[PDB]
RNA sequence: GCAGAGGUUCUAGCUACACCCUCUAUAAAAAACUAAGGACCACACGA
DNA sequence: CTCTGAATCTCTTCCTCGTGTGGTCAGGACG
DNA sequence: CGTCCGAAGAGATTCAGAG
């Protein structure tokens, strides 16, 4: 039994930080995104994607807002998105966000 | 409490539409001081939406309606 | 928020511009001083001060100070955050060529110079010297220069030309080239090749060009100068430790480069000699491109632990890539992990949940509301209320629980029933509990499984969830129409007990009032469960229009089935209780109630049925005991048999009667047939042995042994497994797969022998194996399948398209395997089909085919029914809802905007764990016979013989629909005439398939022409006859002299002259292949339909299934004849057989080269239809796309799919199998450009080719013609308008590779694009959200 | 309560996710209170 | 003599989530 | 105290028969 709201993060700033006797969370795997896919599930999906997990000001104001009471989501980017980006720029290959 | 949404879903025929009405409504039970207007029994805000959406009293075009409503009451406020 | 991404090769003024400084020193921290050294790769300097606002120097501490460097660390002040954006750079001492570009398979460094990979990779690691800006010099200007050449051309060569060494070399040659001018050069050299070969090699060249000329991209910018690093806090590894800090990390790549580049640096001031500049500067590139990508370059560098460090392409690639890892799929916060528990007490909706797992997953919800309640004024305080567990805090979370849905979820996803919301119910303990029936449809055992607990958080997302998630919203499997929530184990079992007839029980033969009556008189127990009484029942009907009326009858039935009745809805008839209720009978049951009641009745029963199934389960303890089973009495005795029959084939061998093989295939068959012998008697030792009085002497009746019960009412196991314990167990293949001779005589209940446990436990660990590899192959499969997919998503309400496949039930020859109603059903139909009676609408065009619908179409009994299907859809980049039919999740056409693509792939990979690693025509029944696409001549003897190779008998029944269709080769005789009523069981066709019959279409004489005896054709005599037959050589076997003579045969008159075909021009020439014997002598008249000439003549797997969706050529293909015309043959077995096609009144466009091996059916006077096969074999499914059409091949495929997964007995509807195949064949082929920007060679997505044609159809110039092309999902997934779909998919360094080469700019708009990006997916709710958008820009 | 400090406690507490009051250059009548950082590889096991 | 179809040689992963155990550049002395 | 050293298949790339 590993139930836990919220854990330490990891340097990609995914909050589980691995299945562990220590507090964390269980992974979301790809499947799992595949399954809310196939639903006409993608608010959920967007949480478990960025609110849940690897969002840092969407982490602590969705948290402020759960404890306010109001379940309102900030989408924002997933730090492994910009961990990516980062790493492909380290390859020598130009990746940009078009405005 | 509503164990099926299915009153909803003929109600609101796409079931992804319902989504976004009854969350809207919903958020509006939240954040505004307004009540929804079927009677509420320990039941959550998402829930008694839903409840509303099924007697049809609510739907997406009402609700946009009495939001561009309040919108004008809004404008009229300032005069 | 922000558009599309681009991504494109990043030059090194780029690379300087994002970089905020430069790394000169290797090691990163001192560890005495934890503090980052001042140009070491951590630095506060370059990237950014390790504490938020705190400054190496401490002058600055505080937020007014940001912004202020210190001068004396030289620092600037910000929070840590920012040092994860911010990047530094190397700037090394000689230029280095990027790894990808250079190793990668299509070369792009290679392919631009047009120099070989091995020259390219030679000149980097300065073996030899490439040649630059020749100029006057007998060396070409790209010439690659050895070190002894290159010296003998210094000598030669007193000029100021030089042959530069290593990556810079490269660069200066990467400058010197136009890429304009070797545009329009190479696009000429296209013009003036006569070869397919090189003219593909050029015109890769040409896309690599236009792609670099189309683009913001330079030639040398390939070769970096600059070298970014990755920021401090996005380096992975370099734990504390306890303080030791110590681990293998890209850092320590990082360290060897910045070393070996200082190093560089040190002896280019020193001004080294060339030779130890040289062997650095190749050192200093194997460092750059093993920080690029590690084992890319035969050489792998090691760390430590002898292990090969990570790297910055490892990183992103594999599944260990962050990709995979952190990107496609996240651990999330909010989880909850624990074991499954059963708790039959829950309704369907509701799940066990315990009450510290749902206090730690809904701990900010309990936070708010104690803040909320005023009962904790702070956060802190309301932590430190729920660390004091008090009684305030469970009440807090009975209130945040009650209508709080949260997702259980079981660890393999299969489908997409893995995971469901339920409404939570607080439980005291530690192990979650799941819905009895959900159990069935999650596969989840109660064996320590545990499921996974996720918390939705917004408004949003409790309501998505509640709205969709839920179990009881989704009922219906999306594989298939069936119900998933079926009875399953105990809750059958109970069913079946109740739904039972004993002839002679406690209270049979009253009557009763209703299930009220019964149900009081079996809880007192006077009358007994199950016994035939007449019982009265309200029987309520659906016939009114939204009404229901009662029907009062006296129906006889068991005491068990009136009980059972009060539990059923109303609408519901009695007909389905009243059998024994099977498990396939209550899945009947259940889906008749979805389709009649609606969804929330039958919830309501379903539920209630499980809590019945249970209770009288309980009630019956059908108890599984040893005394249950039952060895048969003729087991012995049939053991015996088969022993005297193994004995005396045995004795046949030893006096060499019966060789070795045909010996052990008797002693197989022999043992089988006793096998099944022992099977039927334990069979009728179950159940007809049964016997109890009827008031009478005696009655023979229904078994109730408990064994029996479980097997027959489906609950568990089949019946092979219960022959497996009671019965002979049968024959156990060896591992190789052999049958062992002797088998297991001894069932599971007697004591088993050693040697059979050996036997035995070969095929189990064999089995068990097969499980691993199925596991891992149908994982492999099910990712293939879906990133394929997800680029599909209902778009369009109405596609408006008349064009549609045409269904007809499927047929094998025997029974057809699956009717055409349950084919059809949940299609909307391509056309209005026709009522039997002629020019009738029975159906409109466009209608939806429900289930009253379809009952009406089998009452018509109509035969083909076009349907409309996603691959005819025309719509771009979607799929019509209406085109796709019933989404089979819920009772209705799909709902705009559902993601079809992944529901598919999920229901197509999910049975992959089911499926497994590895003459003459008889008519079943009497009905009418047709023949179709026959060219028939009689006989002799009046009998029909085909001319066509293609005939197809069909079995037609009064109804009109096709029973059984047979396939019948080429020279085949049939008795029976067609359209004659044939009588079952009668063979109308024989024929022989060694003899390869060549009929004569008009009787008459023949004259030998270009026959000559010995040379073209051997006479052979044959001494039983006593005629000698004239035997055509072949022509390989036969001399080049008799070779190239062809031997014709000629129809005559007794005059001599030459007879035509009946009613055409051309003569009624006939030609004899190699390896025919002729018994028919020349002079001698020849009856028509007589054959001249004897000549002598898969797996269902689920790699069977991966190679057909990856489209696999078959190692041996069919030749299909490319167009309709006439056969010749220019050259026989000259290496290969050439076969030419030419039609009467269009020039030959086809040349068809054969290999001599090969079987040919084609003959060549006999004309060819184009998509007609030649040679019989395997079909490619390429081919059929090539010939047949777009509709030919993906009724092929589906077909041949469905085959493979009916042989295991799952059923997958074909809408599934059809959008993968329009997934397949996305990709198109332009034949010629036109009025298209488009050029002919280059290949482009079906849908711009159609928007592009579709728009010059509006303007005068006529649309490009375009060619369909079928392509692999794996190939079809890789090549894709988005390269980060194909990135998370397989190959990303070729696809990263290619997009930044041709620059290719995403346009996002994808599930996987979307997922990765985290920005609203446009599959469910968020289609909404992204039309939206749309409308913004 | 948004830039800092002080206050009755307990070195320090200016919303740092964070808990009370004051003002724009000056320190106390006052009770509930406080901490936000850390990987890979191997083995075995469950599904 | 210049490509043909073929045989050979090279990339590229080859399920998917848990729960426990352990092992992981290592600079080293010298101005 | 800080500082420098199997297996399966796909694709490219040779490869080689045949006028
Ligand atoms: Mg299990």
């Amino acid at each position: 039994m590993h139930a836990r709201s919220t854990g330490s993060y990891s340097l990609v700033t995914q909050q589980p930080l691995g299945g562990k006797a220590q507090f964390g969370g269980q992974r979301f795997g790809e499947m799992e995104v595949w399954a809310l896919e196939a639903y006409g599930a993608a608010y959920t999906l967007q949480e478990m994607l960025t609110v849940k997990s690897d969002d840092v000001n969407g982490r602590t104001k969705m948290y402020k807002n759960i404890v306010d009471g109001n379940h309102q989501m900030e989408p924002g980017m997933p730090e492994s998105f910009n961990v990516l980006l980062k790493e492909i720029r380290s390859l020598g290959i130009n990746i940009e966000l078009e405005d | 409490a509503r164990v099926t949404v299915q009153d909803a879903v003929e109600k609101i025929g796409n079931r992804f539409d319902l989504v976004l009405v009854a969350a809207r409504r919903a958020r509006q039970m939240q954040v505004g001081g307004k009540d929804p207007l079927v009677p509420e029994e320990n039941d959550k805000t998402t829930v008694i939406a839903l409840r509303e959406i099924e007697e049809g009293l609510i739907n997406n075009q009402i609700l946009d309606v009495r939001e561009r409503q309040e919108q004008q009451e809004q404008e009229a406020a300032e005069l | 928020e922000f558009d599309a991404i681009k991504i494109a090769l990043a030059s090194p003024d780029m690379i300087r511009s994002w970089s905020f400084g430069e790394v000169k020193k290797p090691e990163t921290i001192n560890y005495r001083t934890f503090k980052p050294e001042r140009d070491g790769l951590f630095c506060a300097r370059i990237f950014g001060p390790v504490k938020d606002y705190e400054c190496l120097c401490g002058k600055y501490k505080r937020l007014k100070h940001r912004g202020v460097i210190c001068e004396k660390c030289g620092v600037e002040v910000t929070q840590t955050k920012v040092r994860r954006e911010r990047m530094g750079h190397i700037e090394l001492a000689s230029p280095t060529a990027h790894i990808w570009f250079l190793k990668s398979l299509p070369s792009r460094i290679g392919l631009l110079l047009d120099m070989p990979l091995r020259d390219i990779e030679r000149v980097l690691y300065f073996e030899s010297y490439v040649v630059i800006e020749g100029g006057m010099t007998n060396l070409e200007r790209q010439q690659i220069l050895t070190e002894e050449q290159y010296l003998d051309a210094l000598e030669e060569f007193g000029d100021e030309f030089d042959a530069k060494m290593g990556a810079e070399a490269i660069q200066a040659l990467l400058k010197s080239m136009d890429l304009e001018q070797e545009c329009e050069q190479l696009r000429e050299e296209l013009n003036e090749t006569n070869s397919e070969t090189k003219r593909k090699k050029l015109t890769k060249r040409i896309k690599l060009l236009e792609a670099f000329v189309q683009s913001g991209n330079k030639p040398e910018w390939m070769i970096l100068t600059v070298l970014p690093v990755l920021p401090p806090d996005l380096r992975p590894l370099v734990p504390l430790d306890g303080g030791r800090f110590a681990t293998s990390d890209l850092n320590d790549l990082y360290r060897r480069v910045i070393n070996r580049n200082n190093r560089l640096k040190r002896l280019l001031d020193l001004a080294a000699p060339d030779i130890i500049v040289r062997n650095e500067k190749r050192m200093l590139q194997e460092a750059v491109d093993a920080l690029l990508d590690n084992g890319r370059r035969g050489r792998a560098i090691t760390g430590s632990n002898k292990r090969p460090l990570k790297s910055l392409a490892d990183m992103i690639k594999g599944k260990q890539g962050r990709f995979r890892q952190n990107l496609l799929g996240k651990r999330v916060d909010y989880s909850g992990r624990s074991v499954i528990t059963v708790g039959p007490y829950l309704r369907l909706h509701q799940c066990g949940l315990p009450k510290k797992m749902a206090l730690e997953l809904f701990k900010p919800f309990i936070y708010g509301k104690l803040e909320l309640r005023g009962l904790a004024t702070t956060i802190k305080a309301a932590k430190k209320m729920v660390e004091r567990e008090e009684a305030v805090v469970w009440d807090i979370l009975d209130e945040v629980i009650r209508e709080h849905p949260v997702l259980l979820n079981r660890a393999p996803t299969l489908h997409r029933l893995g995971i469901q919301a339920f409404e939570p119910v607080l439980i005291e303990g530690k192990a979650i509990q799941l819905h009895p029936l959900v159990c069935a449809a999650y596969n989840a055992d109660f064996d320590g499984d545990q499921m996974a607990v996720h918390v939705p958080l917004t408004l949003e997302a409790q309501l998505e969830a509640r709205a969709l998630m839920m179990s009881t919203n989704n009922i219906l499997s999306p594989a298939n129409g069936e119900p998933i929530i079926v009875p399953s184990q105990d809750v059958v079992l109970g069913l079946y007990y109740m739904t039972r007839d004993c002839v002679n029980a406690k209270g049979e033969g009253m009557v009763l009032t209703g299930p009220k009556e019964a149900e009081r008189l079996y809880r007192s127990g006077l009358a007994s469960l199950h016994a035939r009484v007449k019982v009265r029942i309200t029987e309520y009907e659906k016939d009114a229009n939204g009404e229901l009326v009662a029907k009062t009858s006296l129906k006889d039935t068991t005491v068990g089935r009136a009980i059972l009745w009060m539990i059923v809805p109303k609408g519901l008839p009695y007909s389905i209780v009243n059998q024994a209720l099977g498990k396939k009978a209550i899945s009947k049951m259940l889906n008749t109630c979805y389709r009649i009641l609606g969804l929330k009745p039958t919830v309501i029963f379903a539920d209630q049925i499980m809590y019945t199934g249970f209770a009288y389960a309980a009630r019956s303890g059908a108890s599984v005991g040893i005394d249950d089973m039952v060895i048969p009495e003729k087991k012995h005795e049939i053991i015996s048999e088969a022993e005297a029959e193994v004995a005396e084939i045995q004795e046949q061998f030893q006096s060499g009667l019966v060789t070795a093989g045909e010996r052990y295939n008797k002693v197989i068959d022999i043992w089988a047939a006793a096998n099944d012998r022992v099977s039927k008697a334990m069979m009728d030792n179950l159940q007809t042995e049964t016997v109890i009085n009827r008031d009478g002497q005696e009655e023979k009746q229904v078994s109730f042994n408990s064994i029996y019960m479980m097997a027959d009412s489906g609950a568990r196991g089949s019946a092979a497994q219960i022959r497996q314990l009671a019965g002979m167990r049968g024959l156990m293949a060896k591992p190789d797969g052999s049958i062992i001779e002797t088998p297991i005589t001894a069932n599971f209940r007697e004591g088993l022998n050693v040697l059979q446990y050996f036997i035995s436990t070969h095929g189990a660990r064999k089995g068990l194996a097969d499980t691993a590899l199925k596991t891992a192959n149908s994982g492999y499969l099910t990712r293939r399948l879906v990133d394929v997919a997800q680029d599909l998503v209902v778009t369009e309400d109405d596609c408006g398209t008349h064009e549609g496949i045409m269904m007809t039930p499927v047929i094998e020859g025997g029974d057809v395997k699956e009717p055409l109603r349950d084919r059809v059903l949940g299609r909307v139909t391509a056309e209005d089909v026709l009522k039997p009676g002629t020019a009738d609408i029975l159906v409109p065009r466009n209608t939806l085919l429900h289930e009253q619908w379809c009952d009406l179409l089998e009452e018509n009994s109509v035969d083909a029914v076009k349907v409309r299907s996603v691959v005819s859809c025309d719509t771009d980049f979607g799929v019509c809802a209406h085109c796709y039919g019933r989404d089979l999740a819920r009772g209705h056409i799909i709902n705009k905007g559902e993601a079809i693509g992944v529901i598919a792939a999920q229901s197509i990979g999910e049975p992959g764990t089911q499926l497994t690693m590895r003459s003459s025509i008889q008519v079943k029944n009497k009905g009418s016979i047709k023949l179709s696409n026959v060219k028939s001549v009689v006989n002799s003897s009046g009998k029909l013989v085909i001319t066509s190779r293609n005939t197809e008998l069909k079995l037609i029944d009064e109804f009109g629909r096709t029973k059984e269709s047979y396939k019948v080769p080429y020279g085949a005789v049939l008795a029976k005439g067609d359209g004659e009523q044939v009588a079952g069981g009668e063979t109308v066709a024989n024929w022989d398939p060694h003899t390869m019959p060549v009929i004569t279409e008009v009787s008459g004489f023949v004259r030998f022409t270009d026959m000559i005896d010995g040379q073209t054709i051997t006479r052979q005599t044959d001494e039983l006859t006593g005629l000698s037959s004239l035997v055509v050589l072949d022509s390989a076997e036969r001399t080049a002299g008799g070779k190239d003579l062809r031997p014709a045969l000629k129809i005559v008159d007794a005059q001599g002259n030459d007879v035509l075909i009946p009613g055409t021009d051309m003569p009624a020439q006939y030609f004899l292949p190699g390896k025919a014997i002729v018994q028919l002598e020349d002079g001698v008249q020849i009856s028509s339909g007589d054959t001249l000439a004897r000549i002598p003549q898969i797996t269902g797997g689920l790699p069977r299934v991966a190679d057909l969706f990856e489209a696999r050529r078959p190692k041996e293909p069919a030749i299909l004849a490319e167009i309709s015309g006439i056969v010749s043959f220019g050259k026989e077995t000259k290496g290969k057989r050439r076969l030419v096609i030419t039609p009467v009144d269009g020039s030959d466009p086809y040349e068809e080269m054969i290999p001599k091996w090969r079987q040919l059916n084609v003959f060549e006077g006999e004309r060819v239809e184009r998509g007609d096969v030649i040679s019989d074999g395997p079909e490619a499914p390429h081919d059929i796309l090539r010939l047949r059409g777009v509709h030919a091949v993906t009724r092929y495929i589906v077909n041949e799919v469905q085959d493979v997964y009916r042989l295991q007995g799952v059923k997958i509807n074909d809408k599934h199998i059809e959008v993968i195949v329009r997934q397949m064949l996305r990709k198109a082929t332009i034949v010629n450009a036109g009025s298209s920007d488009f050029l002919e060679g280059e290949q482009v997505e079906y849908s711009r080719v159609k928007i592009a044609n579709r728009e010059l159809e509006a303007n005068g110039k006529v649309g490009a013609t375009y060619s369909r092309d079928l392509l692999g999902i794996t190939k079809a997934s890789l090549a894709t308008e988005s390269f980060i779909s194909a990135a998370s998919f397989q190959e990303t360094t070729r696809v990263l590779t290619e997009a930044a080469v041709a620059g290719k700019r995403d346009e996002l708009r994808g599930l996987k694009e979307n997922v990765i990006v985290g920005r609203l997916i446009p599959a469910g709710t968020g289609y909404a959200y992204h039309q939206d958008r749309m409308r913004r820009r």
